[PDB]
RNA sequence: CAGUGGAGGCCCGAACCGGUGGGGGAUGCAAACCCCUCGGAUGAGCUGGGGCUAGGAGUGAAAAGCUAACCGAGCCCGGAGA
RNA sequence: GUGCAAGAGCACUCAGGCGCGCGGGAGAACCCUCGCCAAGGAACUCUGCAAGUUGGCCCCGUAACUUCGGGAGAAGGGGUGC
RNA sequence: ACCGGAGCGCUGUCUCGGCGAGGGACCCGGUGAAAUUGAACUGGCCGUGAAGAUGCGGCCUACCCGUGGCAGGACGAAAAGA
RNA sequence: GGGGAGGUUUGGCACCUCGAUGUCGGCUCGUCGCAUCCUGGGGCUGAAGAAGGUCCCAAGGGUUGGGCUGUUCGCCCAUUAAAGCGGCACGCGAGCUGGGUUCAGAACGUCGUGAGACAGUUCGGUCUCUAUCCGCCACGGGCGCAGGAGGCUUGAGGGGGGCUCUUCCUAGUACGAGAGGACCGGAAGGGACGCACCUCUGGUUUCCCAGCUGUCCCUCCAGGGGCAUAAGCUGGGUAGCCAUGUGCGGAAGGGAUAACCGCUGAAAGCAUCUAAGCGGGAAGCCCGCCCCAAGAUGAGGCCUCCCACGGCGUCAAGCCGGUAAGGACCCGGGAAGACUACCCGGUGGAUGGGCCGGGGGUGUAAGCGCCGCGAGGCGUUGAGCCGACCGGUCCCAAUCGUCCGAGGUCU
């Protein structure tokens, strides 16, 4: 019986690793398997990450964005099968976990408040193009 | 009338075909039959199902004889199941096919001497204008000289929870026999470790 | 003095009854490895000592 | 009398412990016209009912005399 | 969650700008009202000589909410303010172009007239 | 009810906190300290942490223990004599023992926090 | 008009004086208190010490308020065992 | 004494003096005092009663009315660290 | 710090409650009161009786003693009814 | 024009209570009545269908939010299946409020020469920590259950629950000139409520991490502590506990029955549902589902374990030590808990604590290097720190031991 964790983890075969890294304070767009009137499509969602609710499996995360004057927030399950392709677009200086303080000041001040983490920027662009050349030859 | 003992192990959500679904993870380990009581020997049909293994030394009780009477490893717990004579010597999660709904009985969490507002979900009283004495009180309880008493079973603050409770019609989700696990429609009485029984519901 | 008040002088009989469970209970002790003295279970003791 | 409802209720004003229990406040209402009147200026409930109506009538009566004189 | 005294923003060009709810149209005694639900509501302010004026009691339907709405696919979504669109008893908008995003829930409610006009059918 | 959580403690916060620090200080000074049964049990887990923390080395771990223990000489004594004595003795750097005595007046049960050896 | 000057039952606000609103207290810590809040705060200001006014009398920015913890007539003795 | 515009205010602290003459545990309802909250924002209710919002300083700005002094800190807004 | 009406801001006043902090309640050791008190071996209903029953009648119900908690009754306490 | 019922109103007597029975509303908590507002069933209709009228049966459950006023009442607003009427000291102040009424202050109107007066108005105005008995809600102790004991059960009896709406298909059919618009049966979504849970959403999380001002201090710089609450302030937060969050219930089905429709059929050659007999038929009655329960003294049942007197009683009934199965004390602890009780564990051991791995929270520690006159920034770094959740490991602590406890009546 001393397996309480593994037991819950066993059911957790619904996992997925195709999903890239991403920490709070960086914009990112996700493809979602949205069902239309009856068919199926992929609604894209461009926006900054505000929260990442880590908790083993079913670890959610939120994204807020401006949309025709209105700021919308969407919470997504990480290992959600409906998540087609989550794509990175720009990363920035976190300096904090949950950053709701953006809600209060959505403006050019948010840009200068969220810098650009050149550290991860390099590691990303470098390891992307460099690993490409290695996989090629 | 299917039946099987088990323990609440925890619960998370899965994905059916494309929609999210909260589900509780039950663990119905092999439960050896201990005594098939017929109406002849007693007065009703049922079966004693053992459960977890046990240190043979702890079971020095005459239970040792009761276990030998059927020749089985000393279990920790055992309960009956009304109107249910199966087969073989052990019941399994094989008994439940995904799609079938089940009744799960368990022991709710103990909230001890809970307040009336906490218990029956009363209303208490005003927080501002009135006296700062009856914020969470039941207020009145009866009439005048008539009846002059109190209706038995009247709702009043007291020990509550930690009792036999039975949720119903929980559809059996994916059942993995590879490990004796059993998923259900989430909400289920008892804490993560309590003994719960699973039976056939009454849809019709 | 206020609202709560005893309606009747409780009968001596009824009073004594209340103190039914009131009775004390003798403490528990056991002979120690050192002296024959009676130590309380799971404990050391003066004029005896202990080990480890 | 079939298109007139008589309401009774506690009075409004002094009277002590009496005015509280002993209602004696009467309000009438001519249903077909919605119009209504009420009295409570007397300790007796019936005394009010009598008057309240005598007024309900006269008030209604004055409308017919005016409406007709309007034609 | 929209309730009696709740002020709501106006997404459409009905001329109204804000309307306090008056009552949620639903069960005999409904408590709240999330996106997709219809409600009676008083117009508390509006643009000059609009199609509808102040005090004009009106029926409308929620389109955006401060309280996030749960999706069956585990998903969720939340706006910055609570807004709605004034409707006819025919259940069609008294106005045309209705700016500001809306929820997908409006689709399963038969307000496709709204989603069509809605630019961001989020 | 909501005891589903960790341990129990009396007094408010800054008090009970300084309390643990106070008992740990004197405990690291005399090694054998008698006190109430409960206080001992909680003082048990607190001290052991400081010990296993001092069992390390880097000055960070030092200053880390400096927060609770204020005397620089006492901590100096911890990294010198106290820690090495308990080398390889992972966990259980201390012992709790029930006393038969009972403090007069309040009838409180007494006990002992002995630095194992 | 500028500068100077420093008036006020003026303003903000502690000491000090006072108690508006709420809560606690109600065999109390207390025979009128505690906490939060609030009025005046150079003035009809507050305060120490020394003095004078008393019972159908005193004093009273007047409530019949106060006059030794209950004043539409103080307290104590006496007529009085009315 | 230091800092906060100043101050006998507030915060910490000298000198000095205290930890208030029942304690030990447990961590139920319930009461006191207190901190927090989704969405809504007075629908509570006899009354926004209570609570909270605003708050100090510097600069910009300030209406009806007016006995021309006022209304004024009207309202509203910007600045504040190193 | 007078009484009424409306509005803005802001909020557990409310929809509607939840969680947490500490001071009491609870257990142990020490000290140890009060009002009240005809006597008690003090159940429910339907009748009943100076007209509102633990105590009379009929019927139903109910092993003995407590600890915690709520206030319906004992026309509960208190004050020889204002 | 006549006869009753009811005991809700006003009124009439003045029989208990003036050595006191707190009076209106509101809140909280309700229970009961049916003369029923709704839903369920039915007869008649000036019932085409829908919708409606009226009468009968029927308490099981349900009976919204707000504006005005102290109001009850009532009018109005939005909605609803409906927004029912009454008992219960016009239920309920040793439960709350105190806005009203019903003390002292004030005023207006008003009467009076006046002092004063008012079912006239107005502003203001002390609501009393300790429950002994019955009652009720929860939890124990003692015995009893004709032998002791452990484990699992039977269910007499009692309790909880019980509501309802809308759209689509049959069908735009039957009916109807048209507009409209069905029963019947099946599907789906919703409101309020109740029980359970923490996966998700979202709250708290009192020292889990980080940042911040002022001050005092260790130790001058860094670094760190105390206090500013009983957290000093701010930002974020696992477990636990939670509703706004997820799950599920109302039934289905059996039986008797209400009004009511009907079969057969007299008395009374016809006729009639009725007097013999029989069938149908309500959300209601019994069962069925969930919970309690052998103090069901009418103490139940099944499985399993121990069993001899060894000394007194001539007899009947007992007494005493050792005992067996088995229980209790003590200890470590627990989503169990006020205490007690219930449950697990006690070296033959993973019970808590410590340590380690993991989850999770925080968001780049310290120190040194480098850039800058500096505040700082960069690298080392997802580092450092790190409660409760999942698991491992005897380093510490559950060491040792003691008391109870049938030898079992008679025919
Ligand atoms: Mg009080
Ligand atoms: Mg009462
Ligand atoms: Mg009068
Ligand atoms: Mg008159
Ligand atoms: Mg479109
Ligand atoms: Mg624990
Ligand atoms: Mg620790
Ligand atoms: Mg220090
Ligand atoms: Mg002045
Ligand atoms: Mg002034
Ligand atoms: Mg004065
Ligand atoms: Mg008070
Ligand atoms: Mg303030
Ligand atoms: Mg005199
Ligand atoms: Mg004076
Ligand atoms: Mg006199
Ligand atoms: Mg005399
Ligand atoms: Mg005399
Ligand atoms: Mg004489
Ligand atoms: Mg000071
Ligand atoms: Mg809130
Ligand atoms: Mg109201
Ligand atoms: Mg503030
Ligand atoms: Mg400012
Ligand atoms: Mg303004
Ligand atoms: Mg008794
Ligand atoms: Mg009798
Ligand atoms: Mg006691
Ligand atoms: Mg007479
Ligand atoms: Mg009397
Ligand atoms: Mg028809
Ligand atoms: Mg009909
Ligand atoms: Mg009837
Ligand atoms: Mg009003
Ligand atoms: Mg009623
Ligand atoms: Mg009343
Ligand atoms: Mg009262
Ligand atoms: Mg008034
Ligand atoms: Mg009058
Ligand atoms: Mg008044
Ligand atoms: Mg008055
Ligand atoms: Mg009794
Ligand atoms: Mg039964
Ligand atoms: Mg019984
Ligand atoms: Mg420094
Ligand atoms: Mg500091
Ligand atoms: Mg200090
Ligand atoms: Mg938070
Ligand atoms: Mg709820
Ligand atoms: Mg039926
Ligand atoms: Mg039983
Ligand atoms: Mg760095």
């Amino acid at each position: 019986m001393n397996r309480g964790a593994l037991i819950k983890l066993v059911e957790s075969r619904y996992v997925r690793t195709d999903l890239p890294e991403f920490r709070p304070g960086d914009t990112v767009r996700v493809s979602y398997k949205v069902k239309e009137g009856n068919r199926t499509r992929i609604q894209d969602f461009e926006g900054i990450v505000i929260r990442i609710r880590r908790n083993g499996f079913n670890t959610t995360f939120t994204v807020r964005k401006v949309s025709y004057g209105v700021g919308v927030e969407r919470i997504f399950p990480l290992h959600s099968p409906l998540i087609q392709k989550i794509d990175i677009v720009q990363r920035g200086r976190a300096r904090r976990a949950k950053l709701y303080f953006i809600r209060n000041l959505s403006d050019r001040e948010i840009r200068r408040k969220l810098r650009a983490d050149r550290k991860r920027i390099d590691k990303d662009r470098a390891a992307e193009r460099a690993a490409k050349e290695e996989v090629q030859k | 009338m299917k039946g099987i003992l088990g323990v609440k192990v925890g619960m998370t959500r899965i994905f059916r075909d494309d929609r999210a679904v909260p589900v509780t993870v039950i663990l119905a380990g092999p439960c050896p039959v201990v005594q098939r009581r017929t109406p002849e020997k007693d007065g009703y049909t049922a079966v004693q199902l053992g459960f977890l293994p046990q240190n043979p030394k702890r079971v020095n009780r005459p239970l040792k004889g009761h276990f030998a009477k059927a020749g089985v490893e000393p279990v920790r717990i055992l309960r009956e199941i009304r109107d249910f004579n199966p087969e073989g010597d052990t019941v399994t999660v094989e008994i439940f096919k995904p799609g079938e709904r089940v009744d799960v009985t368990g022991t709710s969490k103990g909230r001890g001497f809970a307040g009336v507002m906490k218990r029956w979900n009363f209303a208490g009283g005003p927080d501002s204008h009135g006296a700062h004495k009856i914020h969470r009180h039941p207020g009145s309880i009866g009439n005048r000289k008539t009846p002059g008493r109190v209706y038995k079973g009247k709702k009043m603050a007291g020990h509550y929870g930690a009792e036999r409770v039975t949720v119903m019609n929980l559809e059996v989700v994916d059942v993995i026999p590879e490990e004796n696990l059993l998923l259900v429609k989430g909400a289920v009485p008892g804490p993560n470790g309590g003994l719960v029984i699973v039976r056939e519901t009454k849809k019709a | 003095a206020k609202h709560p008040v005893p309606k009747k002088k409780t009968s001596k009989a009824r009073r004594d009854a209340r103190r039914s469970h009131h009775a004390l209970t003798p403490p528990i002790l056991v002979p120690c490895p050192e002296c024959k003295a009676m130590k309380p279970p799971h404990t050391v003791c003066p004029e005896c000592g202990y080990y480890a | 009398m079939d298109e007139i409802r008589i309401d009774v209720m506690r009075a409004s004003g002094p009277g002590g412990q009496g005015v509280n229990t002993t209602d004696s406040a009467v309000r009438v209402v001519h249903l077909p016209t919605g119009i209504m009147v009420t009295c409570q200026d007397s300790r007796s409930q019936i005394k009010n009912r009598e008057k309240a109506l005598m007024i309900l009538r006269s008030r209604l009566l004055e409308m017919k005399r005016a409406e007709e004189a309007e034609r | 969650m929209i309730q009696p005294q709740t002020y709501l923003e106006v997404a459409d060009n009905t001329g109204a700008r804000k309307i306090m709810c008056i009552r949620v149209l639903k069960g005999s005694n409904a408590k709240y009202a999330t996106v997709g639900d219809v409600i009676v509501a008083s117009v508390k302010e509006a643009i000059p000589r609009g199609a509808v004026k102040e005090g004009d009691v009106v029926k409308a339907v929620v389109v955006r909410t401060k309280k996030e709405v749960k999706r069956p696919d585990g998903s969720a979504i939340r706006f910055d303010d609570n807004a709605a669109v004034i409707i006819n008893n025919q259940l069609e908008p008294r106005g045309t172009r209705v700016f500001g995003p809306v929820a997908r829930e409006l689709r399963e409610k038969g307000f496709m007239k709204i989603v069509s006009l809605a630019p961001e059918v989020l | 009810r909501h005891l589903k959580s960790g341990r129990k403690l009396n007094r408010h916060s800054s008090h009970r906190l300084a309390l643990y620090r106070n008992q740990a200080k004197s405990l690291l000074t005399h090694g054998r300290i008698t006190t109430t049964v409960p206080k001992a049990k909680e003082l048990r887990g607190f001290v052991d942490h400081l010990i296993h923390l001092a069992k390390r080395g880097d000055l960070h771990a030092r200053r880390l223990v400096l927060r609770d223990l204020q005397d620089v000489k006492l901590v100096r004594k911890l990294f010198d004599e106290i820690a090495p004595r308990y080398r390889d003795r992972q966990g259980g750097y201390t012992r709790v023992l029930k006393l038969a005595e009972r403090r007069r007046g309040d009838g409180a049960p007494l006990a002992l926090v002995e630095l194992v050896e």
